[PDB]
C-alpha cells in the first residue's frame, strides 16, 4: 500500500527531473557534485548517472537510464519518461483494486505488442541511405546545444560511421574502437573536424625527438622502458673500486640495448602505455625515434587496430611482425596543446573526430552530443530501418494498443490501455517543452493517427501535427523498442515490490 | 492515530488487559486489589466497579470497558466483574474470527443472534421462586469472594429481612424500593453487632447537652431552613443615634430566636431535625422547651425521614402546622461506638429500615458495606422477579452448549461468530476454577458433559474440587444480573469491534 | 502547481478518513480530543466536525460535511467521498495542462446534469408511503451500529415523523421542534421507545411536590422566582429594632405573592428556565404545585409548542391565556434518574423518543443513529420521491454523464467524464468496504446500467448487482442532489486556489 505509494512517487520524481530535456525545446541541467564538479548537460543518462539519488526506487529508475544508454545510445530520457508514465498510470489502476500482477501482465503484453507495432510501422532504409542517415544524425543534434552546428556535426557523424562500417552479409557492422573521439577546447564548435587517423592527446617524450616521421613503423609497448631488477633479493657487492664504473656502464647498456632492439626491428615510433626512463629517452631521441609515453590503454587499442600493430609487453621479443604502420606520425599543436596524429593508417577503417569548443564545459557537451549522433547513425545503419519521430510513432503505438486492449479484454485491458496513455507521455512532453498545448496537440494527434496517419508527429517549431518522415524527424527503430523494453521492465519491478526494508 | 488491523488488535488488547485486572476477583475464592491514590489513600476492595472507578485507566477503549462496570453496578448492582470479564472475552474471541477474514460487522451480527438467543434460553431455563428460603440463598452467594468474615449467614438474614420489611405490593406485583433501606456503618469492632433498625438511623448528635436523651411518642418537624438570624436581601444598615437602642437591637435578636422556638413548640413538635444550622441561642431555648434538635441533617436523610415518619419538609416556620409533623414511637440518641447517633424508631411508615454496619479497622467496614449492598440489591431484584439461575458456571455452561447447537442451525459466517460467543461464555467457569486453583480445562471438560447429559445445575464445585451440583450447594445467580451483563457486554463489544481507526 | 498539488492531497486525505464508514459494511471511528473526550461513531459529519484538521484545504473539505448535514441530514460521508473523487480526478486532468477553469466549468455542468438525472430516475412515493418510508428508515439504520434493532428503530422513526407531519397543500411539512429526542443509558437498545408527549430530563425541585398532576395547567416562565432588587442603588435604613422583622416579612411576602399569582391564574405546574428561590420552592410545594427549574431553553420551546403555552418572562403579568395544557404531568424514574413526562399534550403533533443504551457512549451513537432516520423519513416524506440506493443511482448518473460528455464535447468533455468516474466512487467504496472486488462489481454495474437497469446496485450482502428498489435499499432524492451539490462546490473552490499564504 504505502511502500508502493512512496516508491511510485520517488520514481516518478526522477522521471520529472528529466522530462524537460526531451526534444528540440529541451532544456539542460546543471549538476554540481560534492567536490564542486560541474556538469552542465542535456544527456539524460548523464543527468541520471550524475544526480544524487537515494531512495531505492529512484536508484531503480536510474538503472533504466544506464541500460537504455548501454544497448542503444539515444533515448535514455525517453525510457525514463515512459517508466514514469507506466508507474503514474499503475498508480491509478492500483486505486481500483487492480492486482499488481494483472497490471504487470498487462504491461508486459502491451509492451510486446508495442515493439511489434514499431516493426510494423518501421521503414527499411532505401537507397537514400545518405540523406536518411543525415536526417537521423541531425534530429539527434536537435535536442542538444550542438544544434548550432547540427549540419556540420551530422555530416561528420555520418562520414565517421560510414567509414568504419563493414558491410558483411549485405549487412553492416560498426566497431566504435575504430572511431577515436577527442575533445580540445579553444576553438569554436564549427571547428570540429574529422581526422583520418588516430589522434592521441600526447606530445613527444623528449625535446629532441622529430616533429614528423613519414612512413612510420609503430612499435606499441605495454611495458615500460627501464632496467629490469630481478625478482629475487639482489645486491651488488663491490670490493674493488674499479667495479663501480663497470656496473654503472652495464646498467646503461641494458637500456641502450632495449632501444637497440626496438630500433633493430625497424621501429620508427615507440608508443608506450608505461613510462620511459630518462636515459632510455636520450637514446630513442638520439636514434631519431619519435616516442610518446604513459599513453591511455583505450588509446593503445585504437592505435593497434588502426596501424595493425601488436601491443608488445616483452620488449626482448619485439618482432618486426609486431610493428604497426602509418603513412606519417606528427606532433601538431591543437590550439594550446601538442597532439600526436598518426595519419595514413594501415587500416583505413579507422578515423578520429576532434571536438572543438571554446570552453571546457562547452566542449564537454559537444563531445557528448556527437557521441549520441555516432551511436544513432550507427544503430540506424545496422538495424536497416527507421521510424517517424516527433511523437508520431508513440501516438501510433498508443493507437494500436487501445485496439489490442479491446481484443485481450478484461482487467488486462485496463492495464493495456494505461500503457497506451503512458506512451502518450512523449507527445505530451514534446509539446509541453515547446509551449504547445498538450491536450490540444494530443487530441489532434490522436485524430490523424486514428485516420491512419502513422507518421503524424509534433513539429515543435510550427506547432502543427505534420508528416514526420517528410519534415525529416526520424530515428533508428532500435531506440524505440528498448525505451519501451527498459521502461516496462522498471515499471514491473517497482510494481511487484510491496515492501521495502533494510 | 491507528488504522485498521493495528487499531483493532490494539483495541482488543486494551480491553483484554483492563478485563484481566479484575478477573481474579471473581467468585468465592476471589482476591482483593489495593488501590492507593495521593491523599485519601488506601482502598482495598473486591468489588469490580470500585477497583475500576478508582483505577486510573488511560486507554480510551479501556475506559469503555470500565463504563460497563459502572452501568452494571448502578443499573443492576451485582455482576460488575462478570460484565467486564465477558466484554474482554467477546473482544478476544472475535480477534480470531477477524484474522480468518470474517468482517467485524458479521461478527457483531453473530453476537446479536447469539445474545438474543441466549436471552431466551435463560428465560426458558430460569427457575421461579420467591420464598425467603431462596432469597436467603441469593444473599449468601452475593457475599462470596468478599471479606465479610464468617457471619455471612447472619448478614444474608439481615438483608432478606430488610428487603421483606420494605417490599410493597401494588397492582399484583411486589416492588422493593431499595431506597427505603438505609445502610450505614461505624468502626466499632464486631460485624455481628450489625444492627437491623426498624426505623431510620441518623449519624448525628442532639445539638445541645440539656436536650432529652430520648423522646417517646415523638412529633417530628423536618426543617429546611437554618434556625439563625436572617438578613434582608436588600442590604440593610442600622443607625443608632441613642445609646439606649444598642441594647434594644441586641434584644430583637434574642426575641427572634425565642419566637422561632415558640413557633416550633406551638406546632406540637418535640423533635426538630434541621437540614441546616442552629444558633446557640435557638439551642438555648429549644433545650429550655425540651425539644430534641439535630442540626445540619443530610438532605438525603431529610428525605428518607420525611418518607418514614410522614412529615412534610417545611422551610417557613410559619407553615409549621401540626399537619406536617411526622411520627415515631421513639426518637433517642444512643452511643454507637465512639459516635453518638440519633435513632428514629416507630416511624409512622414501617416500610423504612436501617442496617447499622459494625466491624473494626475501617477498611473492613467499608467493604462489608459494599458486600452488603450487592446482597441487598440482588435480594431485592429477586424478590420482584421471582426467578433465578444456577450459579457457579452452570448457567454459562448450559448456554454455551445450547448456543453451539444453535450455531449450526445458522449460516456460515454467523455460525463461526456464534460459536465464538459460545466459547466466550465458558470464560466464567474457567475463571471460577482458575481462581480456586483447580484445572480450568478438565473442569470445563467435565462440566460440559454433565450439563450435556442434562444436568443443568452442575456448576464449578470448588469444594468437590471440580464440578458439582449447584442446586444442592444453593449457588444461585439472579436473572436480571445475567441478562444485563450479557446485553451490556454485547453492546460494548460491538461498539469496539466496528472501530477500525482510532484518532 | 505545488500549492494545488498539496491542497488536493490534504483534501483527499480527509475524504479517505471517512471512506471506510460508508454503507452496511461500514466501519466506525474513535475520536479522542485533547480533554480526553471520546466519541466513537460512524456519522461522518461527527467524524469530520470532530477530527483535528489543520490544513486549510482539509478544513474546506470538512466545511462540506457540515453543510450536507445542515440541509439534508443523511449523506455527509457521501458528499465527502465525492469531493475527494472530483479532486483526485482533477489531479489527473491538471497533469495534462487542462485549465482549472475548464475543469470547474465541466464539473459545474456535469453536476447540473447529475441532479437532473436524479430527478429523472427518481420515483414518487405512492400509496406505499408506509413500507416505502420504513424501507428508507432501515437503510439509514443499516450503516449505523443501530442495525441491531433497525426494525424497531425504523418503526419508531416512521411513527414519530408521521405524527408531527402536517400535510398542508397536499404536501407534507415536518417541524422537528415537535419531536423531542432524549437519551438515557441503563437499558438495552431494543428498549428505545416512543412517548406521546415531551419528556424532560428534570425532576421536581422539592421533595414535597406531587409525583403526578392530572389535567395540568402548565405555567412556562423564562424568569427566575426570586425577590426583585431595584435597578437603583437601594439600601434599607433601620433605626427602630422593630422594623427588622417588618422588612423580613415583606421580602417573604413578595415571594409568597409571586407563587400566589401563578396559582391564582390556575397554574398547576411551573416549568422555569431559571432558578427557583428556596423559599419560593416551599410555597409552590405547599400549594401543591409541581415545579421544575433551570430547564433547557430548547426544551422550553418544545413544551411550549406541545402544550400551547407561552413563555412568560414577566410573572406579574402571567395571564391564564399564558397557560399550557397537558392531560398529565408525572415524574417517572427512567432507570437511575427521575424524568418529568408531560403526557397528553394540548397539541398532539408533539412526541418524544427515549433512546436507551446500556452504556453512555453506546446510547450516544444510538441517539445519533436515530436522528439520521428521522431526518431521512422526514426528508423523504417532504420531497415525495426517492431513488434506488446501493450505488445504483450513482452508477446511473455516471452512465448518463458519459453521454452528455460526448454531447457537450471538447476539453469540457474531459472534465464531465472525470466527474462521472468520481461519482463512481460510491460503488467502489461500498464494494471495497464489504470485501467485494471493486473493479469487477463496477464493471458488472456499468453493464446492467448500460442496458437500462437504472436501479441495479450493490447488494453488499450477496455481492450481487440486484434491483435496489426491490431489495428495498432506497433513499430520499434530496440526499443525492446535495451531496453532488456540496461536493462539486468544494472541488471548484479548491480547484481555483493556485496559492495559499498567511
Ligand atoms: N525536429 C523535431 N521536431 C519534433 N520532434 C523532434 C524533433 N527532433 C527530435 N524530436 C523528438 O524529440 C525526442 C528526442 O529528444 P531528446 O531530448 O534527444 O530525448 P532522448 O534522450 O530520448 O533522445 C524524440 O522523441 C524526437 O523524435
Ligand atoms: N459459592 C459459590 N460457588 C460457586 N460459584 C459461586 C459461588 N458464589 C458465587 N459464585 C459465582 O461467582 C460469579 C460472580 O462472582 P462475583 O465475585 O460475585 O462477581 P460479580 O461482580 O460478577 O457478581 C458468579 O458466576 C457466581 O455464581
Ligand atoms: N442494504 C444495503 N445494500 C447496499 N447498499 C446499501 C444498503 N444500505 C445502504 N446502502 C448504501 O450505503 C450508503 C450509505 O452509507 P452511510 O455510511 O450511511 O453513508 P452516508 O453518510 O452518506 O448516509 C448509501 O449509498 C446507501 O445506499
Ligand atoms: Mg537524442
Ligand atoms: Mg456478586
Ligand atoms: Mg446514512
Amino acid at each position: 500500500k504505502d511502500a508502493m505509494k512512496e516508491n511510485i512517487e520517488a520514481a516518478i520524481a526522477i522521471s520529472n527531473s528529466v522530462r524537460s530535456s526531451l526534444g528540440p525545446r529541451g532544456m539542460d541541467k546543471m549538476l554540481v557534485d560534492s567536490l564542486g564538479d560541474i556538469v552542465i548537460t542535456n544527456d539524460g543518462v548523464t543527468i541520471l548517472k550524475e544526480m544524487d539519488v537515494e531512495h531505492p526506487a529512484a536508484k531503480m529508475m536510474v538503472e533504466v537510464s544506464k541500460t537504455q544508454d548501454s544497448f542503444v545510445g539515444d533515448g535514455t530520457t525517453t525510457a525514463v519518461i515512459i517508466a514514469g508514465g507506466l508507474l503514474q498510470q499503475a498508480q491509478g489502476l492500483i486505486n481500483q483494486n487492480v492486482h499488481p500482477t494483472v497490471i504487470s501482465e498487462g504491461y508486459r503484453m502491451a509492451s510486446e505488442e508495442a515493439k511489434r507495432v514499431i516493426d510494423e510501422i518501421s521503414t527499411k532504409i532505401g537507397a537514400d541511405e545518405k540523406a536518411l542517415l543525415l536526417k537521423m544524425a541531425q534530429t539527434s543534434l536537435n535536442s542538444k546545444s550542438a544544434s548550432v552546428a547540427k549540419d556540420k556535426l551530422a555530416e561528420i557523424s555520418y562520414e565517421a560511421v560510414k567509414s568504419v562500417a563493414e558491410l558483411r552479409d549485405g549487412k553492416y557492422y560498426v566497431d566504435f574502437d575504430n572511431i577515436q573521439v577527442v575533445k580540445k577546447q579553444g576553438g569554436a564548435i564549427d571547428d570540429t573536424q574529422l581526422i583520418n587517423g588516430i589522434i592521441v592527446d600526447k606530445e613527444k617524450v623528449h625535446p629532441g625527438m622529430p616533429d614528423v616521421v613519414k612512413d612510420a613503423k609503430i612499435a606499441l609497448l605495454d611495458a615500460p622502458l627501464e632496467i629490469k631488477k630481478p625478482e629475487f633479493d639482489t645486491n651488488l657487492r663491490i670490493e674493488d673500486p674499479s667495479m663501480i664504473q663497470k656496473f654503472l656502464a652495464q646498467e646503461e647498456n641494458m637500456l641502450r640495448e632495449m632501444v637497440d632492439k626496438i630500433k633493430s626491428v625497424g621501429a620508427n615510433v615507440v608508443i608506450t602505455q608505461k613510462g620511459i626512463d630518462d636515459m632510455a629517452q636520450h637514446y630513442l631521441s638520439r636514434a631519431g625515434i619519435y616516442a610518446v609515453r604513459r599513453v591511455k590503454k583505450s588509446d593503445m587499442d585504437k592505435l593497434a587496430k588502426a596501424t595493425g600493430a601488436s601491443i608488445v609487453s616483452t620488449i626482448d621479443e619485439i618482432s618486426s611482425s609486431d610493428l604497426g604502420t602509418a603513412e606519417r606520425v606528427e606532433q601538431v599543436k591543437v590550439g594550446e596543446d601538442y597532439m600526436t596524429f598518426v595519419t595514413g593508417c594501415k587500416n583505413p577503417k579507422a578515423v578520429s573526430i576532434l571536438v572543438r569548443g571554446e570552453t571546457e564545459h562547452v566542449v564537454d557537451e559537444m563531445e557528448r552530443s556527437i557521441t549520441d549522433s555516432l551511436h544513432v547513425v550507427a544503430s540506424a545503419l545496422e538495424d536497416g530501418a527507421y521510424a517517424a519521430g516527433g511523437g508520431a510513432t508513440a501516438a501510433e503505438i498508443a493507437f494500436r494498443l487501445r485496439s489490442y486492449a479491446q481484443k485481450i479484454g478484461g482487467r488486462q485491458q485496463l492495464a493495456i490501455e494505461k500503457f497506451a496513455d503512458a506512451i502518450e507521455e512523449i507527445p505530451r512532453a514534446l509539446a509541453e517543452n515547446a509551449g504547445l498545448d498538450p491536450i490540444d496537440i494530443l487530441l489532434k494527434l490522436r485524430a490523424e493517427h486514428a485516420k491512419g496517419n502513422k507518421t503524424y508527429g509534433i513539429n515543435v517549431f510550427t506547432g502543427e501535427i505534420e508528416d514526420m518522415v517528410k519534415n525529416g524527424v526520424i530515428e533508428p527503430i532500435r531506440v524505440g523498442k528498448q525505451a519501451i523494453e527498459s521502461a516496462t521492465e522498471a515499471a514491473i519491478m517497482i510494481l511487484r515490490i510491496d515492501d521495502v526494508i533494510a | 492515530r491507528e488504522q485498521g488491523k493495528n487499531a483493532q488488535r490494539n483495541n482488543i488488547e486494551a480491553a483484554k488487559a483492563i478485563a484481566d485486572a479484575v478477573r481474579t476477583t471473581l467468585g468465592p475464592k476471589g482476591m482483593d486489589k489495593m488501590l492507593v491514590d495521593s491523599i485519601g489513600d488506601i482502598i482495598i476492595s473486591n468489588d469490580g466497579a470500585t477497583i475500576l472507578k478508582e483505577m486510573d485507566v488511560e486507554h480510551p477503549t479501556a475506559k469503555m470497558i470500565v463504563e460497563v462496570s459502572k452501568a452494571q453496578d448502578t443499573a443492576v448492582g451485582d455482576g460488575t466483574t462478570t460484565a467486564v470479564v465477558l466484554s474482554g472475552e467477546l473482544l478476544k474471541q472475535a480477534e480470531t474470527l477477524l484474522d480468518q477474514g470474517v468482517h467485524p460487522t458479521v461478527i457483531s451480527n453473530g453476537y446479536r443472534l447469539a445474545v438474543n438467543e441466549a436471552r431466551k434460553i435463560i428465560d426458558e431455563i430460569a427457575e421461579k421462586s420467591t420464598d425467603d428460603a431462596t432469597l436467603r440463598k441469593i444473599a449468601l452467594t452475593a457475599l462470596s469472594g468478599k471479606n465479610t468474615g464468617l457471619s455471612n449467614d447472619f448478614l444474608a438474614d439481615l438483608v432478606v429481612k430488610a428487603v421483606n420489611a420494605v417490599a410493597e405490593v401494588r397492582d399484583g406485583k411486589t416492588i422493593v424500593d431499595t431506597a427505603n433501606i438505609k445502610v450505614d456503618k461505624k468502626n466499632g469492632g464486631s460485624v455481628n453487632d450489625t444492627q437491623f433498625i426498624s426505623g431510620i438511623v441518623i449519624d448525628k448528635e442532639k445539638v445541645h447537652s440539656k436536650m432529652p436523651d430520648v423522646v417517646k411518642n415523638a412529633k417530628i418537624a423536618l426543617i429546611d431552613s437554618a434556625l439563625e438570624i436572617k438578613k434582608t436581601e436588600i442590604e440593610a444598615k442600622v443607625q443608632i443615634s441613642d445609646p439606649s437602642k444598642i441594647q434594644d437591637f441586641l434584644n430583637q435578636e434574642t426575641n427572634t430566636f425565642k419566637q422561632m422556638v415558640e413557633k416550633i413548640k406551638k406546632s406540637g413538635a418535640n423533635v426538630v431535625l434541621c437540614q441546616k444550622g442552629i444558633d446557640d441561642v435557638a439551642q438555648h431555648y429549644l433545650a429550655k422547651e425540651g425539644i430534641y434538635a439535630v442540626r445540619r441533617v443530610k438532605k438525603s436523610d431529610m428525605e428518607k425521614l420525611a418518607k418514614a415518619t410522614g412529615a412534610k419538609i417545611v422551610t417557613d416556620l410559619d407553615d409549621l402546622t401540626p399537619s406536617v409533623l411526622g411520627e415515631a414511637e421513639t426518637v433517642e440518641e444512643r452511643k454507637i461506638g465512639d459516635d453518638r447517633m440519633t435513632f428514629v424508631m416507630g416511624c409512622k411508615n414501617p416500610k423504612a429500615v436501617s442496617i447499622l454496619i459494625r466491624g473494626g479497622t475501617d477498611h473492613v467496614v467499608s467493604e462489608v458495606e459494599r458486600a452488603l449492598n450487592d446482597a441487598i440489591r440482588v435480594v431485592a431484584i429477586t424478590k420482584e422477579d421471582g426467578k433465578f439461575l444456577w450459579g457457579g458456571g452452570a448457567v454459562e455452561a448450559e448456554l454455551a452448549m445450547r448456543l453451539a447447537k444453535y450455531a449450526n442451525s445458522v449460516g456460515g459466517r454467523e455460525q463461526l461468530a456464534i460459536e465464538a460467543f459460545a466459547k466466550a461464555l465458558e470464560i466464567i467457569p474457567r475463571t471460577l476454577a482458575e481462581n480456586a486453583g483447580i484445572d480450568p480445562i478438565n473442569t470445563l471438560i467435565k462440566l460440559k458433559a454433565d450439563d450435556e447429559k442434562g444436568r443443568i445445575s452442575v456448576g464449578v464445585d470448588l469444594d468437590n474440587n471440580g464440578v458439582g451440583d449447584m442446586k444442592a450447594k444453593g449457588v444461585v445467580d439472579p436473572l436480571r444480573v445475567k441478562t444485563h451483563a450479557l446485553e451490556s457486554a454485547v453492546e460494548v463489544a460491538t461498539m469496539i469491534l466496528r472501530i477500525d481507526d482510532v484518532i
